[PDB]
């Protein structure tokens, strides 16, 4: 019950999967879809299967090759191991795409007054970049927050291969009018220093 | 050729019971094995349990004492029986077809492993109750938060603005109500055209268009 | 029942020998033939014997590299396996039927009612 881990390639690329106990059995499965069956017993290959994926044993453990990168082939791939009595599937290995550091583009919104109404504001921070790496930190009045934002990252585009990133601070009406400074300050590795969108009550 | 229909799925409050069908078609029922496999949102795959038809059973240690699987040879369909549901259990839940004695074939250089797969049917267990959404406006975007549940579409101009527009995946708050916010990037010599962001929320009927 | 032994990993020309032990009564027996069943695909027969006889019957994707024979005085019918290639990856099953069915479809999942727990082979590249 754990997150897959990433991955980062481009078309043409080698990719050799480890899997960490019998043989395993390798699936792909595409977001938003059923898994499908590449490689079983170590190293047969299913049927419809491209000869580019290839099942190997090294020692104990097992991998899970591709030898030439194709564009239909960026999605999870997990490794399925079965003991005496249970299936176990492995971490997952989440395939992306290669691209070259962009830098987000910074935009903060204060709640509307529809909003203050209700009895809570919620403050949203907005972040197209690249990597997926990036820190969002909310400041009120100068007090560092931790534990009252959220954060969500959308899949990567098809088009130019970016994510978004966008981090909202609730609060309730109370609180928010108890103070007057709003921030958040972005870090990304295609920024050289630290980037601060701000706003006033 | 070989097909596997999940359903049963829906909403189940913490502690409640839901029953879950698998029913297959294609192929001989009694000469392969149905297991039953779930995904937690944005979370790997996890086994549950399986049957072959002589009643080989086998349960994860997740969902030992609570979940109980059982088959129907003359309807060729699999069931999952879930008691004492509770909120790490939500997952989309697939069924798949693997071998009948998977259990004695598996070795150090043998795994079939789970041919054909289905769709997978949704179980959401929550005590939330069903409310719609209240859209604030916040480039450019409006707020779609504390609604339950998923999902929800959020369209700019009935449909018109889809290029580089970013609706992102809700969130489910602390509260047990899920949010999201959908933004889009516009000229700003435009600003002074109007926008309009489309929330539709079909398991309550609630349709909100407001102007940014 | 019927007991699979043999099998394993085998790579693309070698050979391998199946066995299949069975026990009590097998006089009643008409058939005894070898199934295998791939991921994907339909369980398929590929050699049938009559116990009566001893004829044998191939199928056409095993022709010429299976042979099959028995040995009567300890009830085992073996699967001599040559030159495997990589679609041959199965589990071997063993198949009996005390029910006679003709030579037509003496190679059909259905006209056999007994059946082992199967031995798996797998042939790696
Ligand atoms: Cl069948
Ligand atoms: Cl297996």
């Amino acid at each position: 019950t754990q997150s897959p881990s990433s991955l980062s390639a481009s078309v043409g690329d080698r990719v050799t999967i480890t899997c960490r106990s019998s043989a395993v059995a390798w699936y792909q499965q595409k977001p938003g879809k059923a898994p499908k069956l590449l490689i079983y017993s170590a190293s047969s290959l299913y049927s419809g299967v491209p000869s580019r994926f290839s099942g190997s044993r090294s020692g104990t453990d097992f991998t899970l090759t591709i030898s030439s990168l194709q564009p239909e082939d960026f999605a999870t791939y997990y490794c399925q191991q079965s003991s005496s009595s249970l299936i176990t599937f492995g971490q997952g290995t989440k395939v992306e795409i290669k691209r070259t550091v962009a830098a987000p583009s910074v935009f903060i919104f204060p709640p509307s007054d529809s909003q203050l109404k209700s009895g809570t504001a919620s403050v949203v921070c907005l972040l197209n970049f690249y990597p997926r790496e990036a820190k969002v930190q909310w400041k009120v009045d100068n007090a560092l927050q931790s534990g009252n934002s959220q954060e969500s990252v959308t899949e990567q585009d098809s088009k130019d291969s970016t994510y978004s990133l966008s981090s909202t601070l609730t609060l309730s009406k109370a609180d928010y009018e108890k103070h007057k400074v709003y921030a958040c300050e972005v870090t990304h590795q295609g920024l050289s220093s630290p980037v601060t969108k701000s706003f006033n009550r | 050729e070989v097909q596997l229909v999940e359903s049963g799925g829906g909403l189940v409050q913490p502690g409640g019971s839901l029953r879950l069908s698998c029913a297959a078609s294609g192929f001989n029922f009694s000469y392969y094995s149905i297991h039953w496999v779930r995904q937690a949102p944005g979370k790997g795959l996890e086994w549950v349990a399986y049957i072959s038809s002589s009643s080989y059973t086998s349960y994860a240690d997740s969902v030992k004492g609570r979940f109980t699987i059982s088959a129907d040879t003359s309807k060729n369909t699999a069931y999952l029986q879930m008691n004492s549901l509770r909120a790490e259990d939500t997952a989309v839940y697939y069924c798949a077809r693997g071998y009948q004695y998977w259990q004695y074939h598996a070795s150090w250089y043998w795994n079939g492993g789970l041919d054909y797969w289905g769709q997978g049917t949704l179980v959401t267990v929550s005590s939330a109750s069903t409310k719609g959404p209240s859209v604030f406006p916040l480039a450019l975007g409006c707020l779609v938060k504390d609604y339950f549940p998923e999902p929800v579409t959020v369209s700019w101009n009935s449909g018109a603005l889809t290029s580089g527009v970013h609706t992102f995946p809700a969130v489910l708050q602390s509260s047990g109500l899920y949010s999201l916010s959908s933004v889009v990037t516009v000229p700003s010599s435009s600003l002074g055209q109007t926008y309009i962001c489309n929330v539709n929320h079909k398991p309550s009927n609630t349709k909100v268009d407001k102007k940014v | 029942q019927l007991v699979e032994s043999g099998g394993g990993l085998v790579q693309p020309g070698g050979s391998l020998r199946l066995s299949c032990a069975a026990s009590g009564s097998t006089d009643s027996i008409e058939y005894m033939t070898w199934f295998r069943q791939a991921p994907g695909k339909e369980r398929e027969g590929v050699a049938a014997l009559y116990t009566h006889t001893g004829n044998t019957y191939y199928a056409d994707s095993v022709k010429g590299r299976f042979i099959i024979s028995r040995d009567k005085a300890k009830n085992m019918v073996y699967l001599q396996m040559n030159s495997l290639e990589p679609e041959d990856t199965a589990v071997y099953y063993c198949g009996a039927t005390r029910k006679y069915v003709p030579v037509r479809f003496a190679l059909d999942q259905s006209s056999y009612d007994y059946w082992g727990k199967g031995t798996p082979v797998t042939v790696s590249s």
